[PDB]
């Protein structure tokens, strides 16, 4: 049985930690709503 | 209930103590989040009841109590934040700028960020606060890195 708890405001924060790359990837999307990679 | 706008954390008391395992997003009284996170379940908020309304495994996307109310989008140029709630972890936001998953049917952002599966259903934001999609569904490459989609609704 699940249940919630509130953790904090949805605010964009100026000066956060600039991390992680920008790859091009073809992909593919099943019927069960998973991706996969196209080569 | 709770309904005041914002992230939350989606628990369960099924396994070993408290398990996170996902986030959401409050919105306008409706709850966001993916579906791999609830499975289509009901969810409770102190002693109220939050029913689903709307559900698409394929999108891998939910709401809670109305249909789905985020349609910002990823301009195609700009850095967006992860606001990324890990489990037992404080909320953090984590700026990048999105990579692209090409498919038969268009183009979608992608944010290259690794976080455990319990932090799915987490918003990814624009400059303005605004949430363009959710993160948790994605694939991963040759290096054992993650690469989610950013999902939005439609
Ligand atoms: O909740 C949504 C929805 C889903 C995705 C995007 C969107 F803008 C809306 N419904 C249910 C009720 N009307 C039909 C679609």
């Amino acid at each position: 049985d699940m249940y919630i708890e509130r953790a904090g405001d949805i605010t964009w924060e100026k000066d956060a930690e600039v991390t992680g790359n920008s790859p091009r990837l073809d992909v593919a999307l099943d019927e069960s709503g998973d991706f996969s990679l196209v080569e | 209930g709770e309904t005041t706008d914002g992230v939350y954390r989606v628990m369960t008391r099924r396994l070993l103590g408290s398990t996170q395992v996902g986030v959401g997003v409050m919105q306008e009284g409706v709850f966001h989040t993916m579906w791999h996170v609830t499975k289509g379940a009901a969810l409770r908020s102190g002693e109220g009841r939050l029913d689903p309304y709307w559900g698409d495994v394929k999108q891998d996307l939910v709401s809670y109590c109305g249909p789905w109310k985020l349609d910002a989008a990823w301009d195609g140029l700009s850095e967006v934040q992860l606001l990324a709630v890990p489990p037992g972890e404080r909320a953090k936001n984590i700026q990048t700028l999105p990579g692209i998953f090409k498919t038969k049917d268009g183009d979608i952002g992608a944010v290259a960020l690794d976080y455990p599966a319990g932090t799915s259903g987490s918003p990814i934001l624009d400059k303005c606060g605004r949430v363009i999609g959710l993160y948790g569904n994605g694939v991963v490459i040759k290096n054992g890195s993650y690469v989610s989609a950013i999902t939005q609704g439609k």
